[PDB]
RNA sequence: GACAUUGUGAAGAGUCAGACUCU
RNA sequence: CGGCACUGUUGGUUCGCUUGCUCCUUGGAGUCGGGUUGCUUGAAAGUGCAGCCUAAAGUGGGUGAUAAACUUCAUCUAAGGC
RNA sequence: CUCAACCUGAACUCAGUCGUGAUUACCCGCUGAACUUAAGCAUAUCAUUUAGCGGAGGAAAAGAAACUAAAAAGGAUUCCCUUAGUAACGGCGAGUGAAACGGGAAGAGCCCAGCGCCGAAUCGAUCAGUCUUUGGCUGCUUCGAAAUGUGGCGUAUAGGUGUA
């Protein structure tokens, strides 16, 4: 399958996902993202009993969540994983972000992005 | 018309037992079919992304050559119905006009 | 939402992008078994609108079905009858390929319940469907008061009785004069009613 | 071999009819069973009417029957609004709601609005908690005369009345009824041809 | 024989007005 | 053994519901439809079902039982479920 | 090349589940004859039926209109009477053959996807308490599912915001 994906001709809208952010820019992007990771499990544990005794800025994730933010022009930066399979889930985001003048980049790693969000992918 | 000897007509253009008409209000179920603004944006963006089908491209070539009858016959054969063929031909003619204005 | 975009994109199956994706996927599917468990739906929005939830107990299988007519299984095309029954080749099955695929999935997986299915690919020889099934004994299903219906004995093997959406399409159910042949819920029931001789008590 | 003057036979007995035979020996048994079911339902839902929901008045559809009325499926939302009854409230106080029917004529709407009004007049509402009544609930001695109603709720009357004799008016006699009917038929039949002629005349 | 599976390039010929058709 | 009705108690649960005004909003695709083939129907220029080819739209789509354009309308809202 | 993710795919006498096979009267999906009638016979008829295969229940299936119709209109499904041996089909031969309106039995309505808002507010195992323990309730128990999206509002009668 890997060989076939190279042998066949790829249409531009599918090929746009092959060219991703370079290593340095990706490192900068992940450095910025890591400053607003969601609440940890240990943080949740420590906060739960304090609240029982008694929402900052965070990276948002999810195509439907991100799609709404882009359409409302509320997102400042959008990062799209390059290996989303099925690809139709994110096939519209690059064109949608560009239609609403929202900066976007295809970054490498749906798993890397999942780590930022304390998820799998 | 009601009057001497006539209380209503059972035949003709004005047949019908007399009755008073309430003002007509559209039922909710009738609203299905109207494109929302967001749906129109979605369809236009998806058109931009995906592009055209092979028969659509053939029809575009015919319309550029200005063979409207040939395009209509081809669309009747492919889409199947005269109504749908007319609709698709009109949409593709609009595409041709937009392309002309944009480029030239 | 993104789901509307997925739906509209999937409506354009002749576009270059979806043609490329379908070509790759069809090649991949042709190399697997006829019935094969799939980790996740290939069309999450289609599955969602057919009734799928990303919850424990919902499973997806891919079924490959051979295309074409149904050849009459007789030796050397020998029917032994009147000429009206000599047809061997241009005979079409009563159930659609999708219904056959759901039936195969349900037969193989006897402990699950077929919920629905959808089209994912096809070439000149095969049609590929993905069947969404439910495990009626997982507690995540039994405790949810909305999926409890499929956990009742009266829904055993819906695809074998033609109750799924694909199955019902072949039964000719509907309202109006175009569908009057199935009054009572089945053509067989209606035929029995119309062809029974009624002897009233006092006549 | 039919012989002589006979009506040609028509009996549809050429199928294996012996496999599909239905007798009616259980007709009285079914009657008894349905009576017992009604009695059980009445005991279950007393003092509510045994028939169940109140149904609406309806004109029979086609011109062969349009001079007759009958019980409908329910009351349209327009009728409920005209009678000042919420749909939610109607479901609770036992009034059938027809969510498909709509009213296009004031007379039809008004008949059902009046029907709803008389049903509300005849209604007896028990307090939600017997200890504590509220507003709208029926009064104490009203709740004593409560009895289960059998048969249709507000049954319809099918008696036929005769218009009072009157005087034959001169204008009535001077009308040409047959000529009028034939004129109406001709006008409807030739409407389109005359429009075509008018369009051609305009074009010339 | 036609259509689909059926993709990526060249050369020739023919249509048009960069497309199509064939070989 | 059940069914009820009322009392008490236990556990959970209730920022809701109706009508007016106000502004906003509103939908299922290899599906529908079309060609052809076969079966089926009382369904007759195709009632229902299916194979292959084709393949949508968005006041759009279906239907109004004689096929087609162009017109008056009327009536529903398919391709998900109990 | 080291480590760590994800994706895909495995092995387990891993922890705990579930399916298989019977029954025939009725029920649901398929497959599918010929005898016979036509005074022959091939379409037709028998018959969308014997026979064959699969799948349930106490009933099943159907079911809340992409309906009927053309009134001053009816209004889910199922069943009965009537329509009616009628319209229609048919080597227009032999034969076949409904439905709506009408009168009744019974009557009960609803939930999603999508759009939008809250946005993980949702859920399974395991551990510990506790009870009326062949199962339930409580959690800083520990794991996992879930952003390729679980839950809440909400579905054509619409719905939602604010307001009285």
């Amino acid at each position: 399958s890997a060989i076939l994906q190279k042998r066949l001709k790829v249409p531009p809208t599918i090929n746009q996902f092959r060219t991703a952010l370079d290593s340095q820019s990706a490192r900068q992007a992940f450095k910025l993202l890591d400053k607003y990771r969601p609440e940890s499990t240990e943080a949740k544990k420590n906060r739960l009993r304090a609240r029982a005794e008694a929402r900052p800025n965070t990276v948002r994730h999810g195509v439907n969540t991100i799609t709404r933010l882009v359409e409302t022009r509320r997102a400042q930066l959008v990062l799209i994983a390059h290996d989303v399979n099925p690809l139709e889930i994110v096939l519209h985001l690059p064109a949608l972000c560009r239609k609403y003048n929202v900066p976007y980049a295809i970054i490498k790693g749906k798993a890397s992005l999942g780590t930022v969000v304390r998820r799998k992918t | 018309m009601s009057g001497p000897g006539i209380e209503g007509l059972a035949v003709g253009l004005n047949k019908g037992h007399a009755a008073t008409q309430l003002p007509v209000k559209q039922r909710q179920n009738r609203h299905k079919g109207v494109a929302s603004k967001k749906t129109k944006i979605v369809r236009e963006l998806v058109r931009e992304i995906t592009g055209f089908a092979p028969y659509e491209r053939r029809v575009l070539e015919m319309l550029r050559i200005s063979k409207d009858k040939r395009a209509l016959k081809f669309l009747k054969r492919r889409i199947g119905t005269h109504r749908r063929a007319k609709g698709k031909r009109e949409e593709l003619q609009n595409v041709i006009i937009a392309q002309r204005k944009a480029h030239k | 939402g993104a789901y509307k975009y997925m739906q509209e994109i999937w409506r354009k199956k002749q576009s270059d992008a979806l043609r490329y994706l379908l070509r790759i996927r069809t090649w991949h599917y042709r190399q697997l078994s006829a019935v094969h468990r799939v980790p996740r739906p290939t069309r999450p929005e289609k599955a969602r609108r057919l009734g799928y939830r990303a919850k424990q107990g919902f499973v997806v299988y891919r079924v490959r079905v051979r295309r074409g007519n149904r050849k009459r299984p007789v030796c050397k095309g020998q029917t032994y009858g009147k000429p009206k029954t000599h047809g061997v080749n241009e005979l079409k099955n009563a159930k659609s390929k999708q219904a056959v695929a759901e039936g195969r999935a349900g037969r193989r997986l006897g402990s699950l319940r077929v919920l629905n299915s959808y089209w994912v690919a096809e070439d000149s020889t095969y049609k590929f469907y993905e069947v969404v099934l439910i495990d009626p004994f997982h507690k995540a299903i039994r405790r949810n008061p909305d999926t409890q219906w499929i956990t009742k004995p009266v829904h055993k093997h819906r695809e074998q009785r033609g109750l799924t959406s694909a199955g019902r399409k072949s039964r000719g159910l509907g309202k109006g004069w175009r569908f009057s042949a199935t009054r009572g819920g089945s053509q067989a029931k209606n035929w029995k009613r119309k062809n029974t001789k009624v002897f009233h008590r006092k006549r | 071999a039919p012989r002589g003057n006979q009506m040609l036979g028509n009996a549809h007995f050429r199928k294996h009819w012996h496999k599909r035979i239905k007798t009616w020996f259980d007709q009285p048994a079914r009657k008894l069973r349905r009576r017992q079911n009604r009695q059980a339902k009445a005991v279950e839902i007393a003092p509510r009417p045994v028939a169940g929901l109140l149904r609406s008045v309806v004109r029979c559809p086609q011109k062969r029957y349009n001079t007759k009325t009958r019980l409908g499926r329910g009351f349209s939302l327009q009728e409920l609004k005209a009678a000042g009854i919420s749909q939610a409230q109607a479901r609770t106080i036992g009034i059938a709601v027809d969510v498909r029917r709509t009213n296009k004529t004031a007379e039809g709407l008004k008949a059902n609005a009046d029907r709803l009004k008389e049903y509300k007049a005849k209604l007896i509402l028990f307090p939600k908690k017997a200890s504590a009544p509220k507003k709208g609930d029926s009064s104490a001695e009203e709740l004593k005369v409560a009895a289960q109603l059998r048969g249709d709720v507000l049954p319809l009357s099918h008696t036929i009345t005769f218009d009072e004799p009157r005087q034959v008016t001169d204008a009535e006699r001077k009308v040409e009824i047959f000529r009028l009917l034939r004129k109406e038929r001709a006008d409807k039949k030739y409407r389109g041809k005359r429009e075509k002629r008018a369009r051609e005349a305009a074009e010339e």
